[PDB]
C-alpha cells in the first residue's frame, strides 16, 4: 500500500525500513531458556541466550516501522519470512 | 453417535475425530471411546465448526505425533477447538512426544467461538492447557499434571486487536513440573480474565502465577507453592487474593508487582520465612504522568510474615495498605542507592487503617499514616511524614535486653495519635521520638516501666521537636502520672519543644 | 569538592570519570516494556528495549564512579543532565 521508494534513505538505501526486519549485530532484550539448549544447528549449546536485535520493522509492522524500530525478542535461532538482513562495513581511506 | 469404539489412526495428518467447518450443524456425542493418534501433525480431536457441539465422556484422547500448524507457526494441542463447544467428562487428554519436537499441548482452545468445559478430567504432556484469542473455558474437579495453564500471549510479531479470553476454574489443581520448562505454573498475558475457585497451583520455573500486560486474575481459596521464585508476579494488571495461601523460598518473594500493578489480598496468608513478602520493580517503564502508582492492599484479616514485609526495588513509587484488621510482620526495605544518582524518585507510602497491625522496623518509608491501627515498632526507625488519627498508635516494642532503648526519627508529624514508650528509670534512659522539621497536633504518650527501682528521681528526655513547634503532648498514663517504685513522674515541656519526664519522691 | 585534574587518565583524557556519565555503544541490562513503544523521537517503535550502557559515573556518585563504573538501567530514550558523551574511533597506521 506504499511504493518501494517511499522507504529510500538519505543515502539511497533502498527499502531501508518497513519492509523486512534486518538482523542486527547486537545482543540484549528477552533471554531464552536459562538452561543449556542445543539450537545452533548442531554446533553446541546456549545458556540463557539473549535475543538478537532486529531493526527497521517489516511490511506488516504498520506504524511501528522506521529508522529506529527495534525488536529485541527473537533468538538467534528463530526464523521468519519477514526476517532478512542488510550488510555494512567500515570506510577505508588511504 | 460414537460408542465404546477404538479409533486409532497411525495415519499421518489423520485426526481421531474431526468435525469439518461446514459439516453437519448439530450435537455430536461419544462414550467410552478411547482414541490414539500417532500420525504426525494430527490431533486426537479437532473441532472447527461454530455450530457443532462435541460431548466426550468416559473416554481417553491421546496423541504422539508432532502437532503444529503453519498458520502463524503455533503449535496445536492433542485436542484443539477453533470453533464450537467441547464438553469433557471423566476424560484423559494426554500428549506424549519430545521436548524440541513438540510442545506437548494437551488442550488448545482459541478463537471467538471456541468453547470448552472440562469436568472431572485429567490433562497431561509438558505443554499443558493453552487458551487464547477470545476463547471461553471452564474447568472443574480436574488436573493439569505437568504442563500448566497459559491464557493469551504477548506480541506474535504484530498488533493485538482485542477480544478477551475468559477462564474459570472449579477446584482443579494446576502443576508445572520442572521438566516441562514452563516459566510459570499459571500465566495470563494481555487483556484476559482468570477466575480460580479453590485448588492447588504448584510449580513454575520463575513464578506460580504470572499476570502481565493488563490481565484480570481473581484467585480464591487457591494454595500456591513451589514444589529466586515468586508466588505471584504482576505487571500492569489486576490480581485479587481471597482466602488463598502463598509460600515462598529464601531466594524469593510471595508477591512481586511492578509497572502500575494493582494487588488486593483479602483473608488468607502469605509467608516468606527468609525472603520478602512483597517485592516492587525489575522491568522498567518510565512515564512522567502519575498513572496507577503500583499499589498493594492487605485487608480483611490477611496474615503476612517474612524477613521483610515489603522490599522496594528502587525508582518506582509504591502504595502499601494494611486495613480491615490485617496483620503483617516484616520490615520494609529499599535498595539504599538509586540507579540514577540526582533524579526524581517517587514515594514509598504505607497506610495502616481500620484495625490493622504492621509489626517491624524501617528507614525506607517516605510517608506513613496510622489511623485506628497500630505500628508495633521493633527497632530504630526513619519515616518522612508521619500522620495519625482516631487512636492510631505507634507501640514501641518492649525490649528483651534491659537498658536497650529504641528511637523513632521523623521528618514531619501531624494529626493525633498515641505512642507507647519504654522507660528504664534506674538507668535514667528512655525511648525517644525525634521530629526534625515540623511537628503539630495533639499527641499522647503512654509510659511502660521496663527497668524498675530508681536510686534517685531523674529526668528522662522523651520527645524532641523543632524551634517553637505547635505540637502538644500529654502523658496518657491515668492521672497524668506514672509511679515507678517510690517515685512519681509527670511529663513537662521545656524550652524549645523538648518534652521530658521529670518526677520526684511520691506523695506519702 | 575535588579538582578536575584528579580525573585525568594516563593518556590525557580530561575528566575521564566521575564528572559526567558517557553514553556507551553496548546494550544489555534492564529491558523496557515487552510491548511496542513509540519513544524514538518519532522514528519507529521499540519492544523489550534493553538499556544502553552508561560509563564512568557523574559528579554526584561519590564512591560509585571510576574507570569501570557502569550503569545498565537507562533506556536509550532517557535524557538527564548527568548524561553526556565521549567519542572514540579506530587507530589507522599506513
Ligand atoms: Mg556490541
Amino acid at each position: 500500500t506504499s511504493a518501494w521508494n517511499i522507504f529510500t534513505s538519505k543515502w539511497g538505501v533502498v527499502q531501508a525500513s518497513g519492509c523486512l526486519w534486518t538482523w542486527g549485530n547486537e545482543f540484549g532484550g528477552v533471554n531464552g531458556a536459562s538452561e543449556y539448549t542445543a539450537n545452533t544447528g548442531g554446533r553446541g549449546s546456549v545458556y540463557a541466550q539473549p535475543a538478537a536485535a532486529l531493526f527497521g520493522g517489516a511490511w506488516n509492522g504498520t506504524s511501528l516501522s522506521g529508522s529506529r524500530a527495534a525488536l529485541w525478542y527473537s533468538g538467534p535461532s528463530f526464523s521468519f519470512a519477514f526476517f532478512g538482513a542488510r550488510g555494512v562495513c567500515d570506510h577505508l581511506i588511504l | 453417535d460414537w460408542n465404546n469404539q477404538s479409533i486409532i489412526k497411525a495415519g499421518e495428518r489423520q485426526h481421531g475425530i474431526h468435525i469439518k467447518q461446514s459439516d453437519g450443524a448439530g450435537v455430536r456425542t461419544a462414550t467410552g471411546t478411547t482414541i490414539k493418534v500417532s500420525g504426525r501433525q494430527a490431533q486426537g480431536v479437532l473441532l472447527e465448526n461454530p455450530a457443532a457441539e462435541l460431548r466426550f465422556q468416559n473416554g481417553s484422547v491421546t496423541s504422539s505425533g508432532q502437532l503444529f500448524d503453519e498458520g502463524v507457526r503455533r503449535f496445536l494441542g492433542t485436542v484443539t477447538v477453533k470453533a464450537g463447544k467441547l464438553v469433557a467428562d471423566h476424560a484423559t487428554l494426554a500428549n506424549v512426544s519430545d521436548t524440541r519436537d513438540d510442545d506437548g499441548i494437551a488442550l488448545y482452545v482459541a478463537g471467538e467461538q471456541a468453547q470448552a468445559s472440562i469436568a472431572d478430567s485429567t490433562l497431561q504432556g509438558a505443554g499443558g492447557v493453552r487458551v487464547e484469542r477470545g476463547a471461553n473455558v471452564t474447568v472443574q474437579r480436574s488436573t493439569i499434571v505437568d504442563g500448566g495453564l497459559h491464557i493469551g500471549t504477548l506480541q506474535p510479531l504484530q498488533p493485538e486487536d482485542l477480544p478477551p479470553s475468559r477462564v474459570v476454574l472449579g477446584d482443579t489443581s494446576v502443576t508445572a513440573v520442572p521438566a516441562s520448562g514452563a516459566p510459570a505454573a499459571v500465566s495470563v498475558f494481555g487483556a484476559n480474565e482468570l477466575t480460580v475457585d479453590g485448588g492447588h497451583i504448584t510449580g513454575g520455573r520463575a513464578a506460580g502465577v504470572a499476570a502481565m500486560d493488563g490481565a484480570i486474575v481473581h484467585l480464591q481459596r487457591a494454595t500456591i507453592r513451589r514444589g529466586g521464585w515468586y508466588g505471584v508476579d504482576v505487571s500492569d494488571s489486576t490480581v485479587d487474593l481471597a482466602q488463598s495461601i502463598v509460600e515462598a523460598p529464601q531466594l524469593g518473594a510471595a508477591i512481586r508487582a511492578g509497572r502500575g500493578a494493582r494487588v488486593t489480598v483479602s483473608g488468607g496468608s502469605l509467608s516468606a520465612p527468609h525472603g520478602n513478602v512483597i517485592e516492587t520493580g525489575g522491568g522498567a517503564r518510565r512515564f512522567p504522568p502519575p498513572a496507577s502508582p503500583l499499589s498493594i492492599t492487605l485487608q480483611a484479616g490477611a496474615r503476612a510474615q517474612g524477613r521483610a514485609l515489603l522490599y522496594r526495588v528502587l525508582p518506582e513509587p509504591v502504595k502499601l495498605t494494611l486495613a480491615g484488621g490485617a496483620q503483617g510482620q516484616g520490615d520494609i526495605v529499599a535498595t539504599e542507592l538509586p540507579p540514577i544518582p540526582g533524579a526524581s524518585s517517587g514515594p514509598l507510602d504505607v497506610a495502616l487503617a481500620s484495625q490493622a497491625r504492621w509489626t517491624g522496623a524501617t528507614r525506607a518509608v517516605d510517608s506513613l499514616s496510622i489511623d485506628n491501627a497500630t505500628w508495633v515498632m521493633t527497632d530504630n526507625s526513619n519515616v518522612g511524614a508521619l500522620r495519625l488519627a482516631s487512636d492510631g498508635s505507634v507501640d514501641f516494642q518492649q525490649p528483651a535486653e534491659a537498658g536497650r532503648f529504641k528511637v523513632l526519627m521523623v521528618d514531619t508529624l501531624a494529626g493525633s495519635g498515641l505512642f507507647r514508650m519504654n522507660v528504664f528509670a534506674d538507668l535514667g534512659l528512655s525511648d525517644k521520638l525525634v521530629v526534625m522539621r515540623d511537628a503539630s497536633g495533639q499527641h499522647r504518650l503512654w509510659v511502660r516501666n521496663s527497668g524498675s527501682e530508681p536510686a534517685s528521681a531523674n529526668t528522662m528526655l522523651l520527645v524532641q521537636t523543632p524551634r517553637g513547634s505547635a505540637a502538644t503532648f500529654t502523658l496518657a498514663n491515668k492521672d497524668g502520672k506514672v509511679d515507678i517504685g517510690t517515685y512519681r513522674y509527670r511529663l513537662a515541656a521545656n524550652g524549645n519543644g523538648q518534652w521530658s519526664l521529670v518526677g520526684a519522691k511520691a506523695p506519702p
